[PDB]
């Protein structure tokens, strides 16, 4: 019994140590994921903005 | 030949990204569960298993396990070894891992071997006279400075400028680098006049990029102090290269007791 | 009371794994998400890039 | 409604719970309530906001019993921290009422769908569509109890809303008065059932061809004319309605008018 303890817990700890590691993990992927996609809608407005310009240009020249 | 599946890239970074702030707690685990993951679908014996194991292997490396990070990087070639072959370029990229390991820890014999083992590697796939051949000659020069075998480091450093100043050309700061090196070897042997005409090759080609051929108005800067020993001056510093052997050839003119040429030669280094 | 300890370290032991196997289902999918992102974004910097260019050539 | 940060993490735990993901989504919702309870503590409508979420994933599993102490327990953050009567406290409630009925704790969940309709008074107005979409739903409680006279007080209070906040050819407007007219069938107020089917058609045919005159009688008016012996809509709530008025003509004894309205319906 005292032998599957002591296993139990060296095991238990080394799951909590992984646990939060990909704990730590996802919240920085999660971040990453928030400012890419802030980011990639930063860029559609701007493609959107010079696909407008394109027309414009077109009208004088 | 160290090339990360498009797949690991993403991980490999997050892992790196931990290792670098010193979140070990966060980075070996990431390692270990990823080590698990490629298990479960390639099996052991797999070339991202053999790349997820030299990464972790570099983490233990970074927190001074060098014992565990030597252990996983044989596990890794001893995988390269099969799935990829011997004589493959991961598994000469993870001989040379392994060198530089044993290398840091002083082992410079032990990672001599494995040094010759991945430049006898490169040579087979790249061809003996190919550009990373002499990378890899001058890396194994270095592995016998750091043993004190004089000799050894001349025939590599000679090897590697061999190839260097053929296949690239007489401009590149490859070849600047490897006859500063190899007249510092000679130096050591005491081949001071060996050392000095290196060094003189240096300055010329130096001068001749800037002001097209040398002719009679239009000598280099060595022999422009050489003249002034017997009684304007118009030298560039382009390279931190070229300084160290302004400063190397005019110190050999201080030996010689060509004063006036090592006092010009150290002035224009100082400029 | 090993065999209450030994029963309480199971419960825990199984709690932890699911969390853990959940939270690596969840940063494999998120690792894929950023790089289906970091590859759209590439295509969307390189679409502006090309059109920034096609502005002046559309002036001359 | 959520909050800012949560967002992502929120859709995660919805996209798993919805693919059938369990595993992952009950997991991650309970190290996020940790992380939460870390900085926030337990008090916070963050905790409310995670704890509704997960509720919801049990919901989905048949774990009711878990559900519903979930539940309370966000509901009771919510009148602590957003206070008592605030929409986030009557989504709650509504909630707790959904998860109820679902097991046919009808009674239990009468409460809670009275508190939460009188929250919704208060902050949209006694006359708004959604106060009626809740008289609609909690009607719908009662119904379920036998409160006959109950559904017909919420039909009609719905009724009310939509005929006045709504245009008449709205379909909550016939679906209510269609829902109304079903719980006068039940009470025994057939003529009142009878009056509401008429107004239905007579404002479906009226829609369709202008303006009811001579020669542009409806429907019924047709079949009535038709018992003294000598279409085509294809609105579902439309033939509930021609069914129903013609179950109402069939026991009126009125047999060609519940056929032709029958035949109608068929169309």
């Amino acid at each position: 019994m005292g032998k599957e303890v002591g296993n139990l817990l060296l095991e238990n700890s080394q799951l909590l140590e992984t646990k939060n590691a990909l704990n730590v993990v996802k919240n920085d992927l999660i971040a990453k994921v928030d400012q890419l996609s802030g980011e990639q809608e930063v860029l559609k407005g701007e493609l959107e903005a010079a696909k407008q310009a394109k027309v414009k240009l077109e009208n004088r020249i | 030949g160290y090339e990360i599946p498009a797949r690991l890239r993403t991980l490999h970074n997050l892992v790196i990204q931990y290792a670098s702030q010193g979140r070990y707690e966060v980075a070996v685990p990431l390692c270990k569960q990823a080590l698990e993951d490629l298990e479960k679908t390639s099996g052991h014996d797999h070339p991202d298993v053999a790349t997820m194991l030299n990464i972790l292997a570099l983490v233990y490396r970074d927190q001074n396990k060098y014992k565990d990070a030597a252990h996983l990087l044989n596990d890794a070639l001893a995988i390269r070894e099969k799935t990829l072959g011997k004589d493959h370029p991961a598994v000469a990229a993870t001989l040379n891992n392994l060198a530089v390991l044993y290398g840091k820890r002083g082992k410079y014999k032990e990672a001599e071997p494995l040094c010759k083992r991945a430049l006898e590697i490169r040579e087979k796939v790249l061809g003996k006279f190919h550009p990373d051949v002499a990378k890899q000659l001058s890396n194994l020069a270095l592995l016998c400075q750091n043993q004190g075998k004089a000799e050894e480091v001349e025939y590599y450093y000679r090897r590697a400028l061999e190839i260097y100043a053929t296949r690239l050309g007489p401009d590149d700061p490859n070849v600047a680098k490897t006859k500063n090196n190899l007249a510092s070897c000679y130096l050591k042997q005491g081949k001071y006049q060996d050392a000095e005409t290196l060094y003189k090759e240096i300055l010329t080609r130096a001068h001749e990029k800037e002001f097209g051929s040398v002719n009679g108005e239009n000598k280099p800067i060595w022999m422009h102090a050489e003249e002034r020993e017997e009684s304007y001056k118009a030298c560039k510093v382009d390279s931190p290269t070229v300084n160290t052997t302004l400063r190397s050839l005019g110190a050999l003119y201080r030996r010689q007791g060509k004063l006036e040429a090592a006092h010009t030669l150290e002035d224009c280094a100082s400029r």
